[PDB]
């Protein structure tokens, strides 16, 4: 069985850019529910500044893969263990500001 | 003519590199509809005159995690060749490859 696991882009506060429609499937959502709002809204509180750390982190770790691992909150109201992959691209065509990419999978926690 | 941003589109694919996924942006880009990309390998695109080196890209990928492909040409949907750069990248838990994919030429 291939784990569920769907792409995301965020800027580097955290908000959604881009959400893979593979959403539905692991959280819940339309990629519209998502867009636009932070990822940390949708984050376990003890687990929240953790997350906003991570976020923080991936910038400087030179495009190499911070991995986080947090409970979501899916439209079916539970608390989803995710771990979230993510690195930064930064086109050296150009000096436009970073962002993150993600990708995210419904892990155990075990 | 298009900026650098609406040139860039992402796919993912598994350790054989076969697409997973692929953005829609790459519809407007070089033809192909991210549905008729699954279950196919990257290597069945790449030119010809590309295919070692991209065969090389994608060992220093697997052994070293990352990698920045530099200039290879993709079989267009309708005929013809469009140039491009990819970065790659593995997420182990090896699980997939992103590749965040920038065509190199002119678009529009
Ligand atoms: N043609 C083509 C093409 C287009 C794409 F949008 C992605 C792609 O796939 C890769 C491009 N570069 C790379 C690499 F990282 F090698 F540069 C790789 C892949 C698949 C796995 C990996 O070897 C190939």
């Amino acid at each position: 069985c291939q784990p569920t696991r769907f792409i995301s882009r965020h800027n580097i506060e955290g908000i959604f850019t881009f959400v893979d429609h593979r959403c539905v499937a692991t959280v819940g959502y339309q990629p519209q529910e998502l867009l636009g709002k932070n990822i940390v809204e949708f984050c376990h509180p003890e687990d929240q500044q953790l997350l906003r750390d991570s976020f923080q982190q991936v910038v400087k770790l030179k495009g190499q893969v911070l991995s986080v691992m947090f409970r979501f909150r899916s439209k079916n109201q539970e608390w989803l263990w995710m771990r979230t992959s993510s690195f930064t691209f930064q086109n050296p065509y150009s000096d436009e500001i970073e962002y993150i990419i993600c990708t995210n999978t419904n892990v155990k926690n075990s | 003519f298009k900026g650098l941003d609406s040139k860039t589109f992402l796919s993912e694919h598994s350790m054989d590199m076969k697409f997973t996924y692929c953005d829609d942006r790459i519809t407007e880009l070089i033809g192909y509809h991210p549905e008729e990309l699954l279950g196919r390998s990257a290597y069945e695109f790449y030119h010809a005159l590309d295919s070692e080196n991209m065969t090389k890209s994608h060992q220093n990928l697997c052994t070293k995690g990352q990698v920045v492909s530099g200039q290879y040409r993709m079989l267009a949907k309708h005929g013809g060749y469009v140039w491009l750069e990819t970065q790659g990248t593995v997420i182990y838990n090896p699980q997939c490859i992103m590749c965040v994919n920038y065509v190199l030429s002119e678009i529009e």
